[PDB]
């Protein structure tokens, strides 16, 4: 069946999961005020949002078994270009299909369609997004399986500029058995259709939303009275060469 | 390739 390794990474990754994502948001209220005035009225509390976002994306990355072996360099190049990807799927556990909408427990933290477009976004990206979301949602995934996902999505070997490719692609493969292996022995059918086929597909839709974010950040960050709306480490990683 | 904040949260 799975393996005492396997069952390993499994219980790291859900703890990681547990110490980095907060089922009561209690630290949305330390983000500067959401205003739903694009009027980038969401521009500053969405912000902060992802930014804290991408402190725990990391919080989490650095638990994945293996990622330790990993150079600095290596880091933060899979950190870097998976962040946003990782954050979109973490937000599914937010995310409701009852009205389309990131239930944060909080009528202030609860967003949808028009408070996400917001922020300097198009629909370009906003309806694919929801799309995603639903289709991931659809999945109902064993939180084993969620961990799982976000961790293979941050360790992948073909992200621009990795080094030590061989090494990032041998973390990767450790965790896709442990996914594969976790899904027959565990997920019962027919929940478990092509269940894994399904969940590799998401880490492509993962890449062209996030190729579609890249675009309109730099489209957005190229203007100074936006770029100076946002956060030094989301200037960091998503880019300031503003 | 210089990220002294994501560095910093990484190590
Ligand atoms: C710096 C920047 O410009 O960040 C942008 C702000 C608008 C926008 C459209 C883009 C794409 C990612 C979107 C984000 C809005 C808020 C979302 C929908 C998050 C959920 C509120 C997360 C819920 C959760 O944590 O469970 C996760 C995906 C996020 C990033």
């Amino acid at each position: 069946k799975l393996s005492e390794e396997q069952q390993h990474i499994i219980a790291i990754l859900l703890d990681a999961h547990h110490k980095t994502y907060d089922p009561t948001y209690a630290d949305f209220r330390d983000f500067r005020p959401p205003v739903r005035m694009s009027p980038l009225s969401m521009l500053p509390h969405l912000a902060d949002l992802v930014s804290y976002s991408i402190q725990k994306v990391i919080g989490f990355a650095k638990m994945i078994p293996g990622f330790r072996d990993l150079t600095s360099d290596d880091q933060i190049v899979l950190l870097k270009s998976s962040a946003i990807e990782v954050i979109m799927l973490r937000s599914n556990q937010s995310f409701t299909m009852d009205d389309m909408s990131w239930d944060c427990g909080s009528q202030d933290y609860k967003y949808d369609v028009t408070d996400v477009s917001k922020a300097g976004h198009t629909l370009e990206l906003i309806e694919p997004l929801i799309k995603f979301q639903v289709g991931l949602k659809k999945l109902n995934l064993h939180e084993e399986e969620h961990v799982l996902l976000m961790a293979i999505c941050i360790v992948s070997p073909d992200r621009p500029g990795v080094q030590d490719a061989k090494l990032v692609e041998a973390i990767q493969d450790r965790l896709s058995n442990t996914l594969q292996t976790y899904i027959r022995c565990r997920h019962p059918p027919p929940g478990s259709h092509q269940l894994y086929a399904k969940m590799i597909q998401k880490l492509a839709d993962l890449r062209s939303l996030n190729e579609e974010h890249s675009k309109q950040y730099r489209s957005l960050s190229f203007q100074p009275e936006n770029s100076m709306k946002l956060t030094p480490l989301v200037l960091e990683v998503f880019g300031n060469e503003i | 390739k210089n990220h002294p904040m994501l560095m910093n949260l990484l190590k």
